[PDB]
């Protein structure tokens, strides 16, 4: 649960440099 | 292991757009 | 004749001496050889895409110097 959390906030940053 | 594929390639994407 | 780069999730770049014309599955092929990682078990992501085994680096407008995403799958 740990890893999906990071990955979701890396996602999230990813979005916004968009 | 089956969802953290599934957010690996939306991060792949992501980065290999941002880099478009 | 060129050279294109595969990075993975883990900050890690392979590079890759290539060809125009060769096809995504003799990349993955390549890939094999510097990584020992099954070409069945490699995703590949260039212009916010999974790449098509059948098509060449030309087809999707890979170019020399180019930077391929690398995703293992099962
Ligand atoms: C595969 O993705 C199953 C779900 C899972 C959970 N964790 C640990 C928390 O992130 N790893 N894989």
């Amino acid at each position: 649960k740990q890893k999906i959390a990071a990955l979701k906030y890396k996602i999230a940053a990813l979005k916004q440099k968009i | 292991e089956q969802e953290i594929e599934e957010l690996e390639i939306e991060i792949a994407i992501l980065l290999s757009e941002i880099e478009g | 004749s060129m050279q294109i780069f595969v990075k993975t999730l883990t900050g890690k770049t392979i590079t890759l001496e290539v060809e125009p014309s060769d096809t995504i599955e003799n990349v993955k092929a390549k890939i094999q050889d510097k990584e020992g990682i099954p070409p069945d078990q490699q995703r590949l992501i260039f212009a916010g895409k999974q790449l098509e085994d059948g098509r060449t680096l030309s087809d999707y407008n890979i170019q020399k110097e180019s930077t391929l995403h690398l995703v293992l799958r099962l």
